[PDB]
């Protein structure tokens, strides 16, 4: 009756939507987790390079 | 090679990782989840719209038949 | 008919809805590659400060072995 086609492929698509906003609000703090992972090692690796890069240039004060 | 010339790599390679891909990935997240829960609450507003013309729809199914 | 309209504004909003979906479904593994790429480089960088530090302290004892001479 083209109006019911127009409400079924509606109602079609929605659910399609509905569906796949779970899975981007579930894979999303995945994201977060990993972003927060990966700046965590990072911020460890630049201390570290400051320990290192400053304890060098102490020994070359002997 | 020489050490300190070592270092000074290390920490300008460093330097480009956080100023460019993980300062760009810290406001696309923040952008990306906000985007996701806007794109729901249209979705939240989309399925009462849906469910009232689907009501209105089946009511004039109805009231073609008695016409 | 005013339910056609209804219908029809409907329409609309789903196929903004679809295009605002295909751009999320579309960055989020995006990002996540890119997130591992940085990890990837990050390692690397690791290793290279271990293979930086080695070589502090072999100029370390070289330092004070030309002070005991």
């Amino acid at each position: 009756s083209f109006l019911e086609n127009n409400l079924d492929q509606l109602t079609k698509v929605h659910k399609q939507l509905v569906r796949d906003n779970a899975d981007l609000r579930c894979e999303l703090p995945k994201l977060e987790k990993r972003l927060r992972c990966t700046m965590e090692r990072v911020k460890a690796l630049e201390t570290a390079l400051k320990e290192a890069k400053e304890g060098a240039m102490r020994d070359r004060k002997r | 090679s020489d050490t300190m010339m070592k270092f000074n790599i290390i920490r300008n390679e460093l330097h480009n990782i956080m100023n460019t891909q993980l300062k760009r990935a810290e406001s696309e997240v923040a952008a990306l989840n906000r985007r996701i829960q806007l794109l729901e609450e249209d979705l939240e507003r989309s399925e009462e719209r849906l469910g009232s013309a689907t009501a209105k729809l089946s009511e004039a199914s109805q009231a073609a038949d008695e016409s």
